[PDB]
């Protein structure tokens, strides 16, 4: 349920606990720009590809 | 125009990748489960 | 890599802004 | 007179190569 | 035989003329726009 | 197999290779690509008496491959047997890259005749007055005067 | 006569309507503006001649009863076409032969009457110095003889008509070819007749003394003009040198004629494809796929494009040879779908790891691949199947017995199942070791590939590439 | 009919006093006519079918005396004869066993490019028919992947002629290859397992390989030098190259071109 994060072992029951906020801000907030810009080049078809 | 000097003479893509995996592998995998219970 | 990707699209939108002012005046003006 | 065609089109590159340099350095200098 | 070679070289020297002037045609118009920006 | 006729050491194939290099002069100029030494070392062999004729067909291959100075340097080394061959639409390309190499060479010689001048080959100038012999006979002179400025002579 | 006299009389004049407007406008222009003042680098008569090849490709089909084209030849061949005051009568002669079809009957050219339709450049002060006329006045009869090709005791009529054009071609090669575009506008007439010079010869004749004549044609090319003479004389040089075993491929490597630098957007497009197969056929894989791709995205917007049915097949032959595969049916057509299903079933076997699945294709469609002429590249995919599989198994299983991988790849032998893995490491597919004493092949788990330099190499290819297209957007913009 | 040759050619004359007379007999071919393919006079075949039978047997004994540079002389001349579109015999009892013989020795010549450009000349004569030429192309196919034992199962299957000098070079180019592939990341191997991966039972040939490369001769052991530790942790090699590239970015970024 991700309320806690870790790992469970089956042989002897060892809970290796670790933590890091990895990164989220840098890539996916720059990834959605690419699919915004894809729709801009799609909208270039409605004033260039049809027109000239 | 349209000369082409002839020397010789979604809806589609995702399922093609899904066609690549189970191309000949367990198409109607429905009834082996009824037969895998008494075997395994 | 993102910022240079933007630089190519912007000048391409500028390219059509000169192809709107090239073809739409040679029939009009001459 | 093709040797006369060569001088005039050697005089072309003589005269054209400076001109493409001449507006090229204006590009920064007008900005300055 | 001799002059036969020379009309090769007039005609491919002329290939530098039609695009470097075309570069200059592009370049000289850019200055005129920028000088119109300044004096105004 | 016209390239491997220049292998043997016996002298009787040497005058039969010139019997068998001239017959195959027509088409297969692309296959002497791998026979540079087999011209050149057999150019340096005295048995193949017509050694300059090996440079004729060596001038045929490197136009077809497009090594234009290699056809030029082998038209220099082809001697009288290239000097006898000048009535062709083949030869008007490689007597003429010569003049292109000639007219820029003696510009460098007109600059510095005082010491360290490049050696005049005398086949480099051996065709130029010979091309002027055509100007002495065929009655075209507005091209003839134009080498005589560009030759720097 | 009623079924004739209502369906036969409109085929003469309505072609006479459109042939007083297309090649009469070409004859009205390209005699006075190709031999005349100029037709510059931005000309129109070449594209006008491009308009008078394509229209007549699918125009004529019938053997021409009612003289609807069989009467055009005694019209269009009695032409001096010297100057305007002597063609003002010829502008009447465009109409004087119309009643010859109508009031009387002409000579119906049905497979025999082409011999008194070719000997006319002596009749009434005709010339050959005006080869912007006579090279077109060759091609205005030289096309529709050979457009249908009709292949029944006709070939000599096509030949002697070419011989008179070959007489124009020698006057092109020798006599006054400068600044009138006598070479340039007839390099197309050279190039366009070569395909009619070939499909005669690729049907019933030889091929190779024309090649030495083409070397004599390549002789004078780039020797007087360096525009569209370097280009079309090399694809037409290659067109059966690829299909022959003559040397012709390492010659074209060191040849200077690789760049004519401009070849009119459609002959340049396939130019990178005929030499794109040369690197494909002589094992140059990675260099080929970028001149195969560049030979694809420069082609125009026609549909019946059966050579494009070949380049899309061949472009990912060599990419199966390299490993990468796109979706090939991403532009699938009603005419592409039938031309993909044997070949699409091939790359189905490549993305799998099965071994004799390759054999289940190569017996089912082994005959189809020899029709397209591609089998010699198909036969070597078994090296690429097994390197796909050994990458597939080593990444999935970590510690796998070498006496288990052979039974899954149906290799029938564990004693060389070590040995492909030896060549897998020698090539560098998998890194890790093999316990040859035990039998397991262990693999190390991958480590931080993020903190390695290699994603910058995914960037530096594309940083520099994306600054180029921004520069090309600048260089191609300010023409006004 | 100017033969001088039909007595001592089928029987073995091993490096005797015939070959100089044979080349002097091939000299008397060249006085009469060139070996130019003679496009005219198709009926006269005595300069074409009878003279080339001398040149194909002239390539046959060029391998028995270990005459390698003169071997590719005759076989290249035979290639320039079947290039002729003039109608000849389509083949004989030798043409498979000579053309594919060039395929099997150029296999040994370590030039794979000319191995595959032969494949224009015979499309169907490799798989669906001509099983004697299926065997050399399937061999180098088997040399392409790791398969070595199926290669020497084809050294139990030599159907056509002896193929002796070609498979013995094919021994030698496999000897260093396993001596190349003993050098992967292996563990201890005793003096039986990799002793028999080539062929050998127990000669001193293993010490000729054990002292050529590593994997030191010890107590029934091949010692593993799988270090691969020295090369990593390079900031400097990027820091010279990237500092070049970053300024190269700024060239086509600000300065107008």
């Amino acid at each position: 349920d991700k309320k806690f994060h870790g790992i469970l072992d089956q042989g002897e029951g060892v809970l290796i606990i670790f933590d890091e906020p990895p990164v989220d801000k840098t890539y996916e907030a720059a990834l959605e720009t690419i699919q915004n810009m894809s729709k801009v080049v799609d909208s270039l078809y409605n004033k260039a590809k049809k027109l000239t | 125009m349209s000369e082409k000097k002839q020397p010789v003479d979604e809806d589609n893509w995702d399922d093609d990748n899904v066609e690549d995996d189970f191309s000949n592998q367990l198409r109607a995998e429905l009834e082996k489960h009824g037969y895998k219970m008494e075997t395994s | 890599y993102l910022a240079s990707l933007i630089r190519s699209v912007v000048a391409l939108h500028n390219l059509i802004n000169n192809k709107i002012a090239n073809r739409d005046a040679e029939k009009k003006e001459g | 007179d093709l040797y006369s065609r060569y001088k005039k089109l050697q005089q072309e590159l003589e005269f054209l190569e400076v001109q493409e340099e001449y507006i090229k350095d204006e590009q920064k200098n007008l900005k300055k | 035989g001799l002059r036969q070679y020379y009309l090769s070289k007039i005609e491919e020297l002329q290939l530098i003329v039609n695009d470097k002037s075309q570069n200059l045609r592009r370049l000289q118009a850019q200055r005129n726009e920028l000088n119109a920006k300044v004096r105004l | 197999g016209i390239i491997s006729l220049l292998d043997e050491d016996e002298p009787q194939l040497k005058e039969f290779a010139l019997h068998k290099l001239n017959a195959v002069v027509n088409d297969f100029w692309a296959e002497i690509s791998e026979s540079v030494d087999k011209i050149e070392v057999l150019y340096e062999d005295e048995g193949f008496r017509s050694r300059q004729f090996a440079a004729l067909v060596a001038s045929k291959v490197f136009y077809h491959l497009g090594a234009f100075e290699e056809s030029l340097n082998y038209a220099l080394g082809a001697g009288d047997l290239f000097n006898v061959n000048d009535n062709s639409e083949y030869v008007e390309t490689i007597i003429a890259k010569c003049i292109d190499h000639y007219t820029k060479q003696c510009v460098e010689n007109a600059d510095l005749p005082e010491g360290e001048k490049k050696p005049i080959d005398q086949r480099l100038e051996g065709i130029v007055n010979k091309m002027f012999q055509r100007c002495l006979d065929d009655h075209k002179y507005k091209q003839a005067i134009g080498i005589a400025l560009e030759t720097r002579r | 006569p009623p079924g004739g006299g209502e369906q036969e009389p409109p085929p003469p004049p309505a072609p006479q309507d459109v042939e007083m407007k297309e090649e009469a406008a070409t004859g009205g222009g390209s005699t006075g503006e190709a031999d005349g003042k100029t037709a510059a680098a931005a000309a129109e008569h070449s594209q006008r001649e491009l308009d008078t090849v394509t229209l007549e490709d699918i125009k004529e089909h019938v053997k021409q009863l009612e003289k609807a084209v069989s009467g055009k030849e005694p019209r269009f061949v009695l032409r001096a076409l010297r100057m305007l005051p002597s063609t003002s009568r010829r502008l009447n002669h465009y109409v004087l032969y119309k009643a010859v079809q109508g009031f009387f009957t002409s000579n119906n050219a049905t497979r025999d009457f082409l011999l008194p339709f070719l000997e006319e450049p002596m009749d009434t002060e005709a010339d050959l110095q005006f080869r912007p006329r006579t090279g077109k006045a060759a091609s205005t009869p030289l096309l529709p003889e050979v457009e249908a090709y009709l292949q029944l005791l006709v070939v000599i009529f096509m030949m002697n008509s070419k011989r008179y054009k070959e007489a124009q071609k020698i006057s092109d090669d020798l006599m006054q070819k400068i600044s009138t575009q006598n070479r340039r506008a007839l390099d197309l007439v050279a190039a366009k007749c070569y395909y009619y010079h070939a499909r005669v010869y690729e049907f019933l004749d030889k091929l190779d003394v024309v090649r030495s004549f083409l070397h004599a044609r390549l002789r004078t090319a780039t020797l007087r003009h360096d525009a569209d003479g370097q280009a079309t004389l090399l694809n037409l040089l290659l067109r059966n040198y690829l299909h022959y075993s003559l040397y012709d491929q390492a010659e074209k490597l060191v040849s200077k004629s690789v760049f004519p630098e401009q070849a009119n957007n459609n002959e340049w497009a396939r130019y990178l494809y005929y030499t794109g197969r040369i690197k494909a056929i002589q094992l140059e894989y990675s260099e080929a796929r970028r001149t195969m791709t560049n030979a694809l995205r420069k082609a125009p917007q026609h549909t019946a494009v059966g050579f494009k049915q070949t380049v899309h097949k061949l472009l990912i032959v060599v990419e199966l040879l390299l490993g990468e595969i796109p979706d090939r049916l991403q532009f699938r057509q009603p005419s592409l779908k039938r031309s993909l299903m044997p070949y699409f079933l091939l790359t189905q076997a490549v993305r799998t790891g099965n071994l004799a699945k390759f054999n289940q294709v190569l017996d089912q469609f082994g005959e189809k691949f020899q029709a397209d002429g591609t089998y010699t590249l198909i036969i070597r995919l078994r090296h690429n199947v097994i390197k796909t599989g050994v990458r597939m198994i080593s990444l999935s299983y970590s510690r796998i017995s070498l006496a288990d991988i052979a039974q899954k790849l149906q290799l029938d032998s564990p004693e060389d199942a070590e040995f492909i893995v030896a060549k897998a490491i020698r090539d560098g597919v998998i890194e890790a070791s093999i316990n040859h004493e035990k039998g397991y092949v262990q693999s190390k788990e991958m480590i931080d590939i993020y903190s390695t330099r290699e994603p910058q190499l995914a960037f530096h290819q594309r940083i520099s590439f994306c600054l180029d297209i921004h520069n090309m957007s600048v260089k191609a913009m300010r023409f006004p | 009919m100017y033969e001088q040759l039909k007595g001592e050619w089928n029987r073995k004359s091993p490096n005797l006093s015939k070959c100089g007379e044979e080349l002097g007999r091939l000299k008397l071919v060249l006085l009469e006519l060139n070996f130019l393919p003679t496009t005219g006079t198709k009926l006269t075949k005595q300069q074409l079918i009878l003279a080339r039978d001398i040149l194909e047997i002239g390539a046959q004994w060029s391998i028995l005396r270990k005459d390698i540079p003169s071997f590719e002389r005759y076989m290249a001349q035979l290639k320039c004869y079947y290039f002729d579109y003039k109608e000849q015999l389509p083949e004989s009892a030798y043409m498979h066993q000579l053309l594919g013989l060039n395929l099997l020795f150029l296999l040994s010549q370590n030039r794979v490019a000319e191995f595959h450009t032969e494949l224009e000349r015979l499309p169907a004569k490799d798989i669906q028919t001509n099983v004697y030429i299926k065997h050399p192309v399937s061999l180098e196919q088997y040399l392409m992947e790791g398969s070595y034992n199926k290669v020497f199962l084809a050294k139990g299957n030599i159907p056509a002629e002896s193929y002796t000098f070609f498979i013995d070079i094919l021994l030698d180019t496999i000897r260093d290859e396993i001596a190349g592939c003993i050098e992967k990341a292996y563990e201890k191997i005793l003096f039986t397992e990799a002793t028999r991966i080539l062929f050998f039972n127990t000669p001193k040939k293993m010490t000729d390989y054990a002292k050529k490369r590593g994997w030191v001769l010890g107590p029934n052991n091949y010692y593993s030098f799988a270090s691969q530790q020295q090369k990593p942790e390079d900031t400097t090699i990027p820091s010279t190259e990237l500092a070049k590239q970053v300024i190269e970015y700024a060239r086509q970024l600000e300065m107008i071109v």
